[PDB]
């Protein structure tokens, strides 16, 4: 009569690290890093991504004209640009604080284009009827949807003065431009002064700006430039345009609203009907596990990212069916 | 989390 | 293993045992079969599950985290910015590849540790009524039923009740 | 006759967690987490911290008439803002480098401050007397008690050109100011000039200034603006101001030290009779534990900050009284 | 614990030893008592003094460190500062918080070493002098007065000495 | 050590067994001197050789990093990338101390472990053949040549061989 | 008959720490931490480094006089500039984004300097012979070798228009300068338009210079200025130089090659003929070990700074010869 | 640090 | 890496 002390085997082939020694098969174990996605852009907590198709951050903003329209409010979870974004800044220049709008925009949920200056109505005595080829529309030369470049008319360009009142209870975003021309003889044909200045204030803003006429190598066909500029009008408060020349002037403006947990990502991928509470720019993950190395950019609840191509935790015992 | 490895294991 | 045991005197592991980590198998004259010590193998998922949850419990929530850009002339801001995310993955890569050795191991040390305290359970219940066969084994100089065997399972085996006819046995 | 072998018990009911198992009672124990603190902003290391009262930085360096006055040198271990300082910048406009100002002061330990340009000296030819409303002291218009608005007089702005050596042997921080009024009427009742310019120079510092003439929202009943500047004139440098118009004059400066373990807080607690090495905005601490979880702001040697509700460690046994 | 004595075949422990962690108790004709076993103790004690100071010495002391400002045009600037901050308090409140999890777990099972080490230790000593009657106690085949208990607790314990007696009673 | 062996029940070690970390020392009538344990040497050596390979291969080269240069405007960036250098510099600091300090623990104690497995494994094979004088040694009651000698080490020790020898010995 | 289990002891005087004990005698060891250096500047992986001598980056960027002039092409591993760099900027003013070029510098792997602007040739009814104290080299008065002070010629300054176009393949580094006099008595003797300015543009960069003239506390025994400015001019990309007056010409560019693992340090060392795969300040570690304590600035493939003094693991037994 | 828990323990 | 203590020690 005997009676023996033992313990569990089976048909597991799970095999776990340790420090003493690798591969280590075992009974029982834990895998802690999520490696899989869906390959697809889904909602986050129910809330569909903002998409800009063809545009960049730059081209929906300054309403590039090849550019499909977006319906005029959109809520959103985070923004998706394509890597080969084709449409962006059609007429040459500079944007100014680009990147720390792109960091503004990071921190938005949702957004209200609305038309701060109507087009006839604001600027009386000058015309507004400016296109160019560096921002064409199926073929024909036209221009930025949210801007306006305001000309000379009848020989003149009287100084201008508008100022909008935000009473929309939420940040507006009020972009503009200001032309250069590679020449004083286009200065004059166009703006009928060659010394023009354009002037910009709200309570906090401040900022002057002047032509600076120079010839300059052709982008896009152009031998000059606009640069666009913006600011944050702040809820109560009146933003004033004053200029004889050069601006490019606001037409439509965005009312913005704050969000958390929303950023921007670069992808690849197309959306589909599903939902996540974690996106990545490869596809989304679902969050059980608190690593994951599919990709070091996430949206939302996600675990930690990190290189490893194995994490396993062992739970049971070293397995010997022998 | 549960390691409910056997039925008799509890929750 | 640090504790002797399994792969150890106790060579290998029973494909046969279901129900449990660690057990017993018995052999009388009304039969054989295997049975899970159900007390030792709650008290260790009870651990495992504790280690497991705490090292999840310790891995925060990672909320949004995105890229940012910077233009031509912020490079130097742009590189601090590369060494914070490299420098943080670094040490959380780190972090998480060790941890799990360092658990794993104690994790089959602690398994070790609980079939060796098993055995030696068993072995002060009986002490010379009967002998260590080696290989985790003990052979009674008794008749042990099933009654006797579940005594010892349920640690309330009782020694003087056989004593006199082991002694016999022993000679 | 028998001998056993035991271990200790005891009546304590401290609790500490491992990894296998959570809240085990044992018989001794260490606490490694200070949690608590005395409420006060205290001394540190013998020294006491710069409280500036109703101002904030902003204010007390442009001499806002609000605050009480300082007396004429300080020394101090830390500096102390207030949450609500309602008196700052009291003429609306923008201070440059700001950020970096108050950075540069979180390494001063002392200031001493001094007439750089006495008043009824130094702008000869100039009216010295300008107030406002919008920087009011008991009921009546007043000034920045550091700067010095100079208007025409007897209708003319001359030409000034002032400057100051710094034989003080350490950096001397000057501040001045510079108008901008909101229609070109205001600044020919004040100026005499419509082209006016300012100019401050050093060894190393170069900047020109232009008035900017145009109507703005109002703040604090103010449609024009004054801009704010500064610079650290080192050691034996020389700090040359030209002007025909549009200059807030420096009439004190401050000349400082540097320091080490400094710091701004902000903080509504009150300053008492104590002394500590650990200053938080919540109140002093003890520094014996090598973690603490009361803030993430500390001057002084102080624990590391930890979220941790707890960390206790065990150095006693299992503790079985059974 | 890992070492199957501290709550294992040592089930509790004894509010009655008041002078150090590890210890004795007797029962001769001249009385009954507890008494520590210091040489054991100061070791335990030496090694627990070390693990915590070192503990306390790996943490350098936190000079000055408060926040920063930044303008409305500096927003990237101030996200990265803020992901600086966050990043350093997760790594830090998870290093602490684990360091002192390990070590309880360490710390525990060096106090269970030491008991069962003394154990072996007396055992050792007797060999059939005495019979282990469980619960970490031995009983004597001869009569052993305080100057016999004093020999076994300072590990001079003379085996021949009661060697003829012992083999008497135990027959 | 936690398993009682090195500098315990084994107070010291051999600077006369030259070839291993593991092994015996024999006295019979043909000779005397020391061999080592093969077996459990080159199991040792295997694990440290992975313990070691493991803390070298979990620190990744560290390519190139120098310094930055910032201006009079811009102490805020220049203290940021300051905060940034020193604070991953505490923490790899604090993560090399202390990974060493837990293995060279760990590793200690793995030795202990490995001479008291080793014991355990000896002592399981001879029974009452031989008597544990202490120190870590065993007297045979029976005469043991170079070939017992030789069996005992190499695992295959014939106990019935012995046996009525021994139990004469013994009587 | 005797059979003794054992462990092996030996002369090893290696001492290891732990967590429950300090300084324990083992028998085999590991040592993880590198402490040593061999005190020389080495070649990378086979590549010298450039030593700029007497000058610094600025220094030698501009041409400065008295640093010896380099061969027109190198390649190199990793720049070394020494402590006391007494030759650079010499004809004083600000360098703009000098901070920022050096990081780009610290990514390029080759120079190749070549006369984009040849002296007698493009700029025909200027003088070019203008040389400065300031700026001296064998105790006469000279120049950056790297740049041309314009002048007017026969009384007068024409308005002068040249531009380079990048054939190099290759980003070409352009610097010119700005000069700034004290009074306009200067600035109408050297450029003959008091109203000068000075236009430089490419594709992408447009910055506009305009002469500020004021009084400046003297520096190398000069009361104006001379500001220096950069630009990374793209393959294929033209640059065009406009300008009536002050304005210091490039005449030698720089064609540049992007590398990896480069670096800027500082050292007191000396070039030796040798070899290593990690370079510090103080000299060359080999990389075998984890970790090193020598210097945090490394290029290369290094191991890890870490402050400690020991790091060294056991893998033998705790040695007892008792 | 100490861990005086007992007076004979050293210092 | 090796361990090689000893030259029967295998690489
Ligand atoms: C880790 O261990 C596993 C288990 O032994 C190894 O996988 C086995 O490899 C052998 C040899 O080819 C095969 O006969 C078995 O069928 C494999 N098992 C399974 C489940 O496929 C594996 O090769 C080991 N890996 C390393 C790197 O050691
Ligand atoms: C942690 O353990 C302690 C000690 O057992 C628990 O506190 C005891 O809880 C019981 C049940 O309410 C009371 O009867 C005792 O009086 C408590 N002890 C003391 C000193 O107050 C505690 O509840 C446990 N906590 C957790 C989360 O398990
Ligand atoms: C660490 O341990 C070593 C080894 O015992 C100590 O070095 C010995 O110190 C004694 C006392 O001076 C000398 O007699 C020996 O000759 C030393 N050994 C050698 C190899 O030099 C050392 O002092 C200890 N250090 C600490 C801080 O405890
Ligand atoms: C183990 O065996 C069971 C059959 O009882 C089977 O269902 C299961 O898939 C097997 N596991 C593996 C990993 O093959
Ligand atoms: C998506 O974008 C990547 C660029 O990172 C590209 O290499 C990849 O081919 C794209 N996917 C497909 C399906 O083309
Ligand atoms: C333990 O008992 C003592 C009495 O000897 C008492 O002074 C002490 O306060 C008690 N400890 C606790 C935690 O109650
Ligand atoms: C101190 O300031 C905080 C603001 O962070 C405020 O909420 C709190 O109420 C203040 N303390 C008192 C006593 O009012
Ligand atoms: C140990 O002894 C050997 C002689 O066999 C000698 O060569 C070696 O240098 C000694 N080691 C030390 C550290 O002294
Ligand atoms: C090298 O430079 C350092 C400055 O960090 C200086 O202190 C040191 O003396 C120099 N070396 C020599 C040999 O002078
Ligand atoms: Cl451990």
């Amino acid at each position: 009569d005997t009676i023996c002390i033992g313990y569990h085997a089976n048909n597991s082939t799970d095999t776990v690290d340790t420090v003493l020694e690798k591969n280590v098969t075992v009974t029982h174990s834990v895998n802690l890093l999520e490696d899989s996605h869906n390959g697809k852009l889904c909602r986050l907590k129910g809330i569909a991504p903002l998409q800009l198709g063809k545009c960049n951050i730059a081209g929906w903003l300054l309403g590039n004209p090849e550019c499909d329209p977006l319906l005029p409010v959109r809520s959103w979870s985070y923004i998706v640009e394509t890597p080969n974004s084709e449409n962006g800044i059609c007429y040459p220049g500079d944007f100014i604080d680009y990147e720390e709008l792109r960091e503004q925009l990071s921190s938005v949920s949702s957004f209200e284009r609305f038309e701060i200056f109507p087009k006839e109505s604001s600027w009386p005595n000058h015309n507004t009827n400016g296109v160019t080829a560096a921002c064409s529309h199926e073929g024909k030369s036209s221009f930025y949807r949210n801007l306006l470049w305001l000309t000379e008319k009848e020989g003149s360009y009287p100084k201008l003065k508008n100022s909008y009142v935000n009473k929309k209870g939420k940040e507006v975003l009020v972009l503009w431009g200001i032309h250069h021309p590679p020449n004083s003889k286009e200065q004059q044909n166009l703006y009928q002064n060659e010394n023009a200045y354009v002037s910009v204030v709200t309570s906090n803003y401040n900022r002057r700006f002047t032509p600076e006429i120079a010839e300059r190598p052709k982008v896009r066909d152009q031998a000059g430039r606009m640069n666009y500029y913006w600011t944050l009008l702040k809820p109560g408060d009146t933003i004033i345009f004053e200029a004889n020349g050069n601006l490019i002037a606001p037409m439509y403006a965005f009312a913005l609203s704050r969000g958390f947990g929303s950023g921007i990502i670069t992808s690849n991928a197309s959306m589909h009907e599903c939902n996540t509470k974690c996106q990545t720019p490869l596809g989304a993950i679902n969050s059980s596990l608190p690593y994951q190395n599919i990709h070091p950019v996430t949206i939302g609840e996600c675990p930690k990212y990190v290189r490893s191509a194995k994490l396993r935790m062992v739970t049971g015992l070293r397995n010997i069916p022998s | 989390x549960a390691l409910e490895y056997f039925e008799w294991l509890s929750a | 293993g640090l504790f002797g045991a399994i792969a150890g005197f106790i060579e290998g592991g029973w494909t046969g045992m279901i129900d449990g980590w660690y057990g017993y198998h018995h052999q009388n004259e009304q039969g054989s079969g295997y049975a899970a010590d159900q007390k030792s193998t709650q008290n260790a998922i009870n651990g495992i599950t504790n280690k497991v949850n705490t090292v999840i419990e310790k891995m925060n929530i990672q909320f949004t985290a995105v890229g940012k850009e910077f233009n031509k002339l912020e490079k130097r801001m742009e590189n601090l910015n590369k060494k914070v995310d490299d420098g943080f993955l670094d040490i959380w890569t780190y972090n998480a590849e060790l941890l799990v050795l360092l658990e794993n191991e104690r994790t089959l040390d602690f398994h070790d540790s609980n079939v060796k305290n098993l055995y030696e359970k068993v072995k002060s219940q009986l002490k010379n009524n009967a002998k260590e066969i080696g290989n985790g084994c003990f052979e009674f100089y008794h008749k042990c039923d099933n009654e006797c065997m579940e005594s010892v399972r349920n640690g309330t085996y009782d020694y003087p009740k056989y004593s006199e006819e082991s002694k016999l046995n022993r000679e």
